[PDB]
RNA sequence: AACGUGUCGCGAUGGAUGACUUGGCUUCCUAUUUCGUUGAAGAACGCAGUAAAGUGCGAUAAGUGGUAUCAAUUGCAGAAUCAUUC
RNA sequence: CACUGACAGGGAACGUGAGCUGGGUUUAGACCGUCGUGAGACAGGUUGGUUUUACCCUACUUAGCUGGAAAUUGCGAGAA
RNA sequence: CGUAAAAGCUUGCUUGAUUAACGAUUUCCAGUACGAAUCGAGACUGCGAAAGCAAGGCCAGCGAUCCUUUGCGAAGAAUA
RNA sequence: UUAAUGAGAUUCCCUCUGUCCCGAGUUACUAUCUAGCGAAACGACAGUCAAGGGAACGGACUUGAAGGGCUAAGCGGGGA
RNA sequence: GAUGCAUCCAAGUGGUGUAUAUCGCAAACUGAUUUCUGCCCAGUGCUCUGAAUGUCAACGUGACGAGAUUCACCGACGCG
RNA sequence: UAAGCCCAAUUAGUGAUUGCCCAUUAUUCCUUUGGUAAGGGCGGAAACAAAUGGAGAAAGUGUAGCCCUUCCGAUGUAGAUGUGGCCUGGAGGUUAGGACGAAGCUUAUGGCGUGAGCCUAAGAUGGACCGGCCUCUAGUGCAGAUCUUGGUUGGCGUAGCAAAGAUCUAACGGAGAUAUACUCAACAUGCAACGUUGGAUACUGGAGCGGGGAAGGAUUUCGUGCCAACGGCACUCGUA
RNA sequence: UGCAAGGCCGGAAAGAAAAGAAUUAGAGGCACCAAGUGGGCCUUCUUCGGUAAGCGGAGCAGGCGAUGCGGAAUGAACCGC
RNA sequence: UCGAACCACCUAGUAGCUGGUUCACAUCGAAGUUUCCCUCAGGAUAGCUGGUGCUAGUAGAAGUAUUGUGCGGUAAAGCAA
RNA sequence: UGAAAUGAGCGGAGUAUUUGAGCUGCGCACGGCGCGCCGCACGCACUGGUUUCUUCUCCGUGAUGCUCCAUGUUGGCGAUGGAAAUGGGGUGCCCCCACCCGUCUUGAAACACGGACCAAGGAGUCAAACAGACGCGCAAGGGAGGAGAUAUGGUUGCCAGUACUUCUCUCGUACUGAAAGGGAGAUGCAAAAUGCAUCUGUGGUGUGCACACGUCAAAUCCGUUUGAUUUGCCCAACACC
RNA sequence: CAGUGAGCGGCGAGCGAAGAGGGAACGAACUCGUUGCCGAAUCGGGUCUUACAAGGCCUUGAGUUGUGGCACAAAUAUCAUUGUGUGGUUGGUGCAGGAGUGGCGAAAUUCAAGCGAAAAGCAAACCCGUUGCUGAAUACAACCCUUCAUGUGAGUAUUGAGCCAAAGAAGGUGUUAGCCCAUUGAGCCAUAAACCUGAGCGCCUCAUGAACUGUAUUAAGCGAGUAGCACUGUUUGGGAAUGCAGUGUCAAGUUGGCAGGUAUUUGUCUGCCAAAGUUAAAUACAGAGUAGGAAGACCGAUAGCGAACAAGUAGCGUGAGCGAAAGUUUGAAAAGCACUUUGGAAAGAGAGUGAAAUAGAACCUGAAGUCGUGACAAAGACAAUGGAAGUACCUCCAUUUCAAC
């Protein structure tokens, strides 16, 4: 018999199985350990290639979008020419001092670029540029001591130099002050809700009404 | 392991469980959940009601991030304060902050008794939730 | 009696089994790794002292040259040198 | 029709096809009538249309060899 | 099968053949639907002086999904 | 309707005959025996009958009747 | 009667009857000669140098509406 | 004077109420196995060397079952489940064997187990690997699918090798003979079949088993050697 | 103060006498996950169609199928078990 | 090879139909019936069966009697109702 | 063959013991006659009496043994042999049993189909979704996965493993409505279109493990333990609200 | 995300994505047309410079029907003038180191015991043990008893004594080898170009950046039979139409255009700017190749590729195509059986080699089935086989017993 079980959905009517008559359609992951290995042995052979640069460029922190991630940060793209300007950068200079670029991101509050202009202070002032010729040195450049000192971030996220990504600081414990102990928190919520959800109803009948003055 | 199956046991027994009338045949009842109103239809309705037909009105591309609601109880909200914290909490003197959408949570919902008084910053809440979490000593303060 | 039957010992016919495995199958990795009118891939015919197939080679034909190696090849035969290179 | 004393009825896988025969019935060709729009149909008519194998075992028919009464043995002894 | 101051006949008034908050149950039966039923509860009614009696003509006369189509969500009021 | 024509279907007559009454004799090549050579089909196991029951038609079973063993040439009853 | 009929062909300034031209070419039926081939156009087909004709699509024309939409008119082989 | 039919008895007018024979049934005894099993013991009581009473005793589903006592059931197609149940290739562990003989193979080699099977013995077998135990793992167990492949086999020295007419003779050639215990002159104890040459007899009968070509074949042509296999008999012959 | 219903507090209980005055190899209930089967056949009585059938078709219950053993010489279903 | 040639591939095409389906013992052990189905050689679905159990081991026990109390229109009988 | 001889049987002790049968006392039952009279086969109580006949009567051994095995008599055969025995194996023969396997089928020994022999090969597998049973980890929380990180930036290889990390993702802790959207504690006081107060709490009732109070009955080796039951709380569950 | 409380679907069978989040990768960005300002400053071809130079000179040859330069949101002139620099990717010229590639390159017993039987053991955790003890093989060889013969291949085994290890690595060598061989490491040597290295380091040449001060600016534009729209067709989860195609029709850019997953007309808002082009990595290699490596709980000659082998071969078909069988695996070494004898030969009978010839040649092992042979067992005709009980005879089987046992 069938008996009480589930209803199937399995999806597997297509010729996905290779066989005598089929080159079927799989993917399989045996090679995932030795992909891995290697992945690691490019990235130590790369920050050896590139050495003393970081392995990964700097970039700025990101505020994650919709609503369900909003209180989330992480890295971005790169820094918009907004805040380097702000930090005092070229962009075009700074995308040949290790500095990721993105003309494509706009700075709609003061905070998400003030922190993101934090970070490249943060970068400048530890960055130590190598001279174009160790004999002539020019302002900015580093001094030969410094040179020899120089070591490699290599980081996974390349952020050693400024940091991971800042999280707003918890609110510490305090008492209930009295507007809290009598207002209707529901009541104020479920007011501007309405306002909103019933904006067009109450438009149109605010209009009727007065075109019945009229 | 193949050494734990039937068909060990079956070894010598000629037709394998399947009996010699009715036999292993290839597809008796068609393939799949053919028949479901033919031949069929006692198990799908007794099994599973309301597996025919339409109901409701459709909505076209999802996203279910800006649905995203997660709910939690008053009773619960031990759960996302220290223990230290919980301890020193008395009604009508320091309380803990708790961040409801940090924690992952967007509404309070306010089934039970609350144990520990607490000040909770929500996106949502419900009336008997406001109302009890007020009565206790604590507060709501809405966020975003 | 004779054919025929049965058993044991020993033989014949017949190549299973075991042991063996320079093969297959399958999974990974490395890279100054991708042919051709400057005639490719494929097809044909030839080439050895002895040579059917196969392999290698192209009338310079089981190979010429160069580098390294450091006393062979080998069924028979042949062969200056028994050797810093020649 | 004729003879005869008489021309009784039946069975044996409606005896008997590796015994025969193949006229009929029952393929594919073709004609007619009736039927069907048609392809086609008709216990309706018509004409033409491959009948395979025994050397085995029994049975039967003949044809040879040859043991054997404890029906092969017991030495187990019975005379029309 | 049942029925006689009716359940029949005649007649006077009527629209209980409407609605009925997913109440429960019988028959078929897997104790599933569908169709017919039974006992209710609420609304508005009819008849009757009144107890009462009626949500059709007792019990046969009928229909899923999808799709199509019709009815209901009257007007005005609510600082939400 | 039709002369001529037809390995076309049909009926009769003359001639003719082993088609038959009714079978007989002869020949070549076989079969048969030998030398050399040397298969296939088929093969559950096997292989004497009568009746009885039985999947209603047995070589196996029940009860009876037969049955010494091994061979050569035939034969088509059976081996559904 | 070639600006054709039949017709190949996925397609072209493509192909066949056609190197042809009605005493031709293409498509059916019957089946020498002789003697004949009657009646029926209702049906089903085919066909017509028959309508200021009903109906049939798209395109067109006009209109209500904010517009989508909708409506009106026009509309050929074919069928009638 | 039933060994038939109907009735009625159990050794018979004598003294009492079981004539006899056959079950996978009944009763009972022994053993196995499984329970919805029922109980008891498990704090080593004491004592005890050899030369000359013993051994065991596990807190336990399942084993050679911890031991003992007790009671009940036991067949079965399709089917289900269980098994310190059996067996095979490989892996992780552990413990062993083997040139004084591993695997494999052979058996009137016995022993053990209800059984799947395990173990020993012998090889006048073999010549280099391999066993047990716990766990893991899988292309893991064959009698039969008109099953696949290979080999064998009765039929069977059987059916047959019968169209195209037909061959005979001598000599030579050849291992292919005229091939012999005793007896015995040769017959009755080496048969049959051959290649060539010469004779004889016949056939093809010019629309030919005549002489040349195409297609097709491709050395079959020629000479010498040669008889293993092939020319369905034969060959000393041959398109071998 | 009656009736209907849901409870509370007490009482009495041959735990069911006597009169033929029950018996039980009677642990009651509750789930979960699934296999095979869904051609049947026979018989005692009842029984329908058919002249009838080793025919077709039902009821109650046994049996074969799935099962031998001991009997009816022989027989899936009869007798005994 | 023709009432749709041959070759390779899709193709291990599908089959409710036919055939096959490899060790042992042990504890249990059927059904051919119900309803629905283009269903009638097949399935779903209840029943029968196994396994896993759960729950306080006689608790809501019974293919059987007895007593009390209901239900019936077949066998008989009747046509003098 | 006495390695616990439970015996009316074995061992001791004594001529007694009390079963029945006969014969009989009183009362009561029982039977016949119509108030108490007659009978009473010999019933019941006095466990009546008489002992004339018939019997035997009483007492006695725990395991300091948890389990298994181990103890006669008379001959024959066997004194080391190519021996005697018992079991196994092989072949034949007697008497009695016994239809051919597999398969479909109501029914096969079938005049139903596959079935000459042997060897080797030959058929419930792998993957994904779900469910239940059972094992393991953690638990209102569980767990990845992908990817990084370095022991390993090392090593032919062992090492494609093992060890470590995740503000994430996922399944859950909340469910409902077609949706817009709402969203679940108890008690007390009281009935406010969001009522107040308290926070050690099964929402209530019925049935229900263990445990705690007692209380009866059976058995004890007298320590108890085998049932039943009253009350309380009732766990898990089930049923009404 | 997600087999989805999206959607598509005789809404049946089935089908079925996208944004976000954790990550991989990432020095990731550029070119043209247009517009404005310039106007041959460009390209080929000769010729010279060590040079088919990103160079000079020349050239009507191309080209004004427009090559090229400068600026356009990573932006905020260009264009001289002088000084400071930079470019190995401008072309010549020549000097290093490295990587890569190839060649070369390590340890320790052939130690002691000799042969059918001690080149074997026992002393029961550990130790005593660097010690003590010693032999059931006076063997075996086929019915038993004599006599005379015949037989043990190579030590990677055993025991004893040592040794190497930054090397125990797993292949070879006549049995199982760390020390017999090869191997296993540091390291050494040699290099066309290319590759990597203060964009390695110089010279010529050629280009070129920033800072100097003077120098002329704000104005315009940014891709058309294209996008849309109608019909048809197809595709998609995309549903009053996701993408595309044919034809018809065809824009906007002074209320610009496209996207915002229910069609229409409106009004806002958000993102972006189609109809030109280039671009490394993370990804694929589901019947490929080249040069090398690593391997495997895989198969083990009817398996595994059809093919372990003169296999896509022999063979088959007119052809497209089809397509096997087959391990030469004797032995440690050919020592591959001289020689005698019979035979025409093949071979037989002897004799030799070898540890073994029943290892004798495509030869290790040599099963089943079938057959021959010798010995024996019997047996009528019940087809044979089978079951249960005995018995007769046999038995290279097992076990027990042999003295008051
Ligand atoms: N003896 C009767 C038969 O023996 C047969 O088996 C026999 C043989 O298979 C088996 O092999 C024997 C062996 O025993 C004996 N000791 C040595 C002999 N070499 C072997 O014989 C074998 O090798 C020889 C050649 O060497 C061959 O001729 C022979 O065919 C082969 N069977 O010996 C067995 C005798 O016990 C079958 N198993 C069976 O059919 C039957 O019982
Ligand atoms: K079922
Ligand atoms: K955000
Ligand atoms: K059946
Ligand atoms: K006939
Ligand atoms: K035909
Ligand atoms: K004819
Ligand atoms: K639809
Ligand atoms: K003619
Ligand atoms: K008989
Ligand atoms: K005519
Ligand atoms: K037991
Ligand atoms: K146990
Ligand atoms: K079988
Ligand atoms: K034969
Ligand atoms: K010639
Ligand atoms: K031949
Ligand atoms: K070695
Ligand atoms: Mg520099
Ligand atoms: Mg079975
Ligand atoms: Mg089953
Ligand atoms: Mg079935
Ligand atoms: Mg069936
Ligand atoms: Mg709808
Ligand atoms: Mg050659
Ligand atoms: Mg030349
Ligand atoms: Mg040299
Ligand atoms: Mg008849
Ligand atoms: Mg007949
Ligand atoms: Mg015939
Ligand atoms: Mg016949
Ligand atoms: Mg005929
Ligand atoms: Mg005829
Ligand atoms: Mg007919
Ligand atoms: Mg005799
Ligand atoms: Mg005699
Ligand atoms: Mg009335
Ligand atoms: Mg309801
Ligand atoms: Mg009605
Ligand atoms: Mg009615
Ligand atoms: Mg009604
Ligand atoms: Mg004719
Ligand atoms: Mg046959
Ligand atoms: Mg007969
Ligand atoms: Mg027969
Ligand atoms: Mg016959
Ligand atoms: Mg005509
Ligand atoms: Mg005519
Ligand atoms: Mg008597
Ligand atoms: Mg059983
Ligand atoms: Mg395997
Ligand atoms: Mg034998
Ligand atoms: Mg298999
Ligand atoms: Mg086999
Ligand atoms: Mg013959
Ligand atoms: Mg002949
Ligand atoms: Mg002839
Ligand atoms: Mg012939
Ligand atoms: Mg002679
Ligand atoms: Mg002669
Ligand atoms: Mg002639
Ligand atoms: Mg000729
Ligand atoms: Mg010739
Ligand atoms: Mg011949
Ligand atoms: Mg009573
Ligand atoms: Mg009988
Ligand atoms: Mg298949
Ligand atoms: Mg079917
Ligand atoms: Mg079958
Ligand atoms: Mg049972
Ligand atoms: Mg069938
Ligand atoms: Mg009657
Ligand atoms: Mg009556
Ligand atoms: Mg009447
Ligand atoms: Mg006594
Ligand atoms: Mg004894
Ligand atoms: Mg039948
Ligand atoms: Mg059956
Ligand atoms: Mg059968
Ligand atoms: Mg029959
Ligand atoms: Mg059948
Ligand atoms: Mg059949
Ligand atoms: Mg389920
Ligand atoms: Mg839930
Ligand atoms: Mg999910
Ligand atoms: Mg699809
Ligand atoms: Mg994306
Ligand atoms: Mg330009
Ligand atoms: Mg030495
Ligand atoms: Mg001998
Ligand atoms: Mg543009
Ligand atoms: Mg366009
Ligand atoms: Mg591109
Ligand atoms: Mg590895
Ligand atoms: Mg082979
Ligand atoms: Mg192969
Ligand atoms: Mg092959
Ligand atoms: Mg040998
Ligand atoms: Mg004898
Ligand atoms: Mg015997
Ligand atoms: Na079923
Ligand atoms: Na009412
Ligand atoms: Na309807
Ligand atoms: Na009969
Ligand atoms: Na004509
Ligand atoms: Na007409
Ligand atoms: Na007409
Ligand atoms: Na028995
Ligand atoms: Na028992
Ligand atoms: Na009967
Ligand atoms: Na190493
Ligand atoms: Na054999
Ligand atoms: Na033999």
């Amino acid at each position: 018999p069938k008996g009480n079980n589930a209803i199937p959905h399995v999806h597997q009517k297509k010729h996905w199985n290779p066989c005598s008559s089929q080159k079927g359609n799989v993917k399989v992951f045996l090679n995932q350990p030795a992909q891995k290995h290697r992945r690691r042995r490019l990235r130590l052979l790369k920050a050896k290639k590139v050495f003393p640069r970081p392995l990964k460029a700097l970039r700025p922190q990101v505020n994650c979008p919709t609503v369900r991630h909003n209180m989330k940060r992480r890295l971005g793209r790169g820094f918009s020419p907004a805040e380097l300007k702000a930090a005092g950068l070229n962009p075009q200079y700074a995308a040949t001092i290790g500095i990721r670029v993105d003309s494509r991101r706009k700075n709609k509050s003061e905070e998400g670029m003030n922190v993101n202009v934090q970070r490249l202070k943060t970068y400048m002032s530890k960055l130590v540029l190598f001279p174009m010729n160790h004999k002539k040195v020019q302002k900015g450049e580093a001094s030969e001591e410094e040179v020899k000192a120089a070591t490699q971030d290599r980081s996974r996220f390349g952020d050693a130099a400024v940091g991971a990504v800042v999280y707003p600081s918890a609110e510490a414990p305090r008492a209930v002050s009295a507007e809290e102990k009598s207002m209707c928190v529901y009541a104020f919520l479920k007011k501007n809700h309405s306002a909103v959800r019933f904006f067009g109803t109450r438009s149109s009948r605010a209009a009727r009404k007065e075109a019945a003055k009229e | 392991p193949t050494r734990f199956k039937k068909c060990r046991h079956q070894r010598g027994s000629t037709f394998c469980g399947y009996g010699r009338v009715g036999k292993h045949r290839k597809h008796e009842s068609g393939r799949g959940n053919a028949g479901g109103m033919h031949h069929h239809r006692i198990n799908f309705d007794k099994y599973h009601p309301g597996y025919f037909g339409k109901l409701g009105m459709d909505h076209y591309h999802r996203k279910k991030n800006p649905m995203w609601k997660p709910t939690i109880n008053l009773n619960n909200l031990s759960r996302l304060i220290a223990a230290e914290e919980a301890a020193k909490a008395a009604k009508g003197g320091t309380l803990p902050v708790v961040d409801l959408q940090s924690s992952g949570y967007a509404k309070l919902l306010g089934n039970g008794h609350i144990q520990v008084p607490c000040i909770v910053k929500a996106r949502y809440v419900s009336k008997l939730a406001d109302k009890k979490i007020r009565k206790a000593g604590g507060a709501v303060v809405l966020q975003a």
